[PDB]
């Protein structure tokens, strides 16, 4: 049995930390919704 | 229940203890989260029932009390963040520029973020705090980091 609680707000923040990269991939998308690499 | 707006966390009792299986919206009366946080089950909010309206396992998103409601889209251009919610720890906003999935049918966002599946559903947002879809579906890279697509559903 599933059940949900409230965690937060949906808002931007100021001086947020800034990380991850921004890699440009091929990808496929299967009819199960599974993505996966064209290489 | 709670109708509040904002960001909730998906629990489950079956397993050990509770645990946090995943992550959602909600936004003008209707719970947004992604098909594999859910399976398509009902939901409960305090003494109250959501039951699903909308899903998709190919897009790998759900709504429930009404249909998808979340319609902004990434701009391309800019930086985003994503409203983390990990298990058991604080709601915390994360600051990224998108790469991109290249498809057949078309090229879609993507964040080079790693947390816990149960993070899944969590909402990716532009500068004015729209939600321009969820984190939770994507791919393991060659050097095995997890980069998720921006999954944005339609509003009908
Ligand atoms: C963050 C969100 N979803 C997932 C992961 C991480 N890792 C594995 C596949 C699903």
């Amino acid at each position: 049995d599933m059940y949900i609680e409230r965690a937060g707000d949906i808002t931007w923040e100021k001086d947020a930390e800034v990380t991850g990269n921004s890699p440009r991939l091929d990808v496929a998308l299967d009819e199960s919704g599974d993505f996966s690499l064209v290489e | 229940g709670e109708t509040t707006d904002g960001v909730y966390r998906v629990m489950t009792r079956r397993l050990l203890g509770s645990t946090q299986v995943g992550v959602g919206v909600m936004q003008e009366g209707v719970f947004h989260t992604m098909w594999h946080v859910t399976k398509g089950a009902a939901l409960r909010s305090g003494e109250g029932r959501l039951d699903p309206y909308w899903g998709d396992v190919k897009q790998d998103l759900v709504s429930y009390c009404g249909p998808w409601k979340l319609d902004a889209a990434w701009d391309g251009l800019s930086e985003v963040q994503l409203l983390a919610v990990p298990p058991g720890e604080r709601a915390k906003n994360i600051q990224t520029l998108p790469g991109i999935f290249k498809t057949k049918d078309g090229d879609i966002g993507a964040v080079a973020l790693d947390y816990p599946a149960g993070t899944s559903g969590s909402p990716i947002l532009d500068k004015c705090g729209r939600v321009i879809g969820l984190y939770g579906n994507g791919v393991v890279i060659k050097n095995g980091s997890y980069v998720s697509a921006i999954t944005q559903g339609k509003r009908e």
